[PDB]
């Protein structure tokens, strides 16, 4: 750590504060994650044990690069490449006008290629959300924060006590299968796209159940036609109120036909039909993607 | 969503080569021996049984242990410590949340202090340079299992069992890639339950002809034949339970048709 000059704090996440900091020898700017290393209670946290081993294999433009781990006795330091903002912030700083169409279809494109890489390396992110997407002033945008990611060499069993987030969480989990799939990453991305479109969280629930119900209010409540399985999912109830699927162009006015087609496949109820990252990248909506920079 | 299976499968394969241990290494440990290692593993199986850990967590831990052994000399005195550390990491990586260190410490009959177990996890990490995401036979079986017609869970159990079995003996099994043993296992298990065989699917997926499998088959069948005399037993007792259809009870079959 000799050669870092801490420059200012720029966030926490999860067992650690993030600094902006600069390497006094190369001049490179970086983002340091400092970990609480209690060498008497818990040892290395399980997040940091994921984030690192995972990221250390994923090397790629829309995954945040992990430069180096300084492993002292009492301190663990993760050196990341450095990105100036997060999409959450951007969108906040930018609602009122909204993020430019073009910028949006760029972002989504890139997130798809990031994720698309993640899955094809047997690696699940689970925690998609604008706070965990970092952008830079060249109009890049990079999956980040892998403390929740799991390898799925074997299927990944659900937390009953999901410490996971609302807001962006597949209905299949909310009805409590005992596994995650690729699909959940997509579902989140889905919603982020929406939000980016419409400058408000597509599904802002206040509880596991409000959240189901907000989705149902938008997608309309699902049946067995639409989602073979549902009626027999642990959290499923014939209690549920029937809502009626809504015209998307109601939800995402600004979106053109191509966009909406993409969205509505993204948000498919059936994990088994919901489009993959690979496949989305091939969607028509991407046709005239470019690379605008943010107004940062 | 068979959109990834292939990519993945292939990645496993490429990985599984990098993250492999040194065949000839028990031989350079001046103070430990294969036997001792068998001790340690059976022991983990058990510990895994007690904290209801998944099987993968186990696979991982051994992996760790081997690699770690694979560049560190360690006295009979240290090794179980090494185990624990691996067991702890592995859970950490693998499980939804692990046991707390303290438990880990306690399951060794307070023989190492919680501090040393800490000072160890960190040493392991340091030696495997956080390369924790290792491919396991389990990982392999699981993909493998996708290609059963139909599925049939005796087989599945049987295979895992086989699987675990080989965890135990560096002996022969270090000589063999996780994906092979996998194969061996699946097909041993297949044969055994159904008298059917290693599906062309899988030969096509894996490029493993049944022939190629044959040397690792021989070993494994023997292991299975003797399983019940083995010096270590934790694994059997484990696949005795209904959750596995006592698969392990049920009889090896005496010849392989080879
Ligand atoms: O909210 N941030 O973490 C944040 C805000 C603004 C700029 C930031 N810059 C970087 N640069 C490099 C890495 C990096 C980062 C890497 C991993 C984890 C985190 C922390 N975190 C990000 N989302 C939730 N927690 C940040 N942030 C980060």
């Amino acid at each position: 750590m000799e050669n870092f000059q801490k420059v200012e704090k720029i966030g926490e996440g999860t067992y650690g504060v993030v600094y902006k900091a600069r390497n006094k020898l190369t001049g490179e700017v970086v983002a340091l994650k400092k970990i609480r290393l209690d060498t008497e209670t818990e040892g290395v946290p399980s997040t940091a044990i994921r984030e690192i081993s995972l990221l250390k294999e994923l090397n790629h433009p829309n995954i945040v690069k992990l430069l180096d781990v300084i492993h002292t006795e009492n301190k663990l330091y993760l050196v990341f490449e450095f990105l100036h903002q997060d999409l959450k912030k951007f969108m906040d700083a930018s609602a009122l006008t909204g993020i430019p169409l073009p910028l949006i279809k760029s972002y989504l494109f890139q997130l798809l290629q990031g994720l698309a890489f993640c899955h094809s390396h047997r690696v699940l992110h689970r925690d998609l959300k604008p706070q965990n997407l970092l952008i830079n002033t060249e109009g890049a945008i990079k999956l980040a924060d892998f403390g929740l990611a799991r390898a799925f060499g074997v299927p990944v069993r659900t937390y009953t006590h999901e410490v996971v987030t609302l807001w962006y969480r597949a209905p299949e989990i909310l009805l409590g299968c005992k596994y995650y799939s690729t699909a959940v990453d997509i579902w989140s991305l889905g919603c982020i796209f929406a939000e980016m479109v419409t400058r408000r969280a597509l599904f802002p629930g206040d509880s596991e159940i409000d959240q189901l119900f907000r989705i149902f209010r938008t997608l309309g409540t699902p049946d067995e036609v639409v989602w073979p399985g549902v009626t027999s999912m642990p959290d499923y109830k014939p209690s549920f109120p029937k809502w009626a699927r809504q015209d998307f162009s109601k939800v995402v006015p600004p979106l053109d036909e191509d966009g909406r087609s993409l969205l509505s496949q993204m948000l498919h109820y059936d994990p088994n039909k919901r489009i993959s990252a690979k496949a989305a990248l091939a969607h028509p909506f991407f046709q005239d993607v470019t690379k605008p920079v943010p107004h940062l | 969503v068979p959109d990834y299976h292939e990519d993945i499968h292939t990645y496993l394969r490429e990985m599984e080569v990098k993250c492999k241990p040194k065949v000839g290494y028990m031989k350079k440990q001046p103070d430990i021996t294969n036997s001792m290692r068998a001790i340690l593993v059976d022991w983990l199986v058990e510990v895994g049984e007690e904290y209801k850990l998944q099987n993968e967590t186990l696979h991982l831990a051994v992996n760790y242990i081997d690699r770690f052994l694979s560049s560190m000399s360690v006295l009979r005195g240290k090794l179980q410590l090494v185990g624990t550390a691996a067991m702890l990491l592995a859970s950490k990586f693998e499980e939804i949340y692990p046991p707390e260190v303290a438990e880990f410490v306690y399951i060794t009959d307070d023989t190492y202090t919680k501090k040393q177990v800490l000072r160890m996890e960190h040493l392991v990490l340091k030696v495997l340079t956080f390369d924790l995401a290792a491919p396991t036979v389990n990982q392999f079986l699981t993909q493998y299992f996708l290609h059963q017609q139909p599925a049939n869970c005796k087989v599945e159990s049987l295979a895992m069992f086989l699987g675990e079995l080989s965890l135990i003996d560096a002996d022969p099994y270090l000589k063999y890639l996780p994906s092979v043993i996998a194969g061996a296992a699946f097909h041993l298990a297949l044969y055994t339950v159904t008298g059917q065989s290693w599906p062309e699917s899988l030969i096509r997926k894996t490029g493993y002809t049944l022939e190629s499998l044959k040397p690792c088959l021989m070993d494994l069948h023997q292991t299975y034949l003797k399983a019940p005399q083995h010096a270590q037993q934790s694994i059997r007792e484990k696949y005795k339970n209904s959750k596995y259809h006592g698969v392990s009870l049920l009889n090896p079959p005496e010849t392989l048709n080879l």
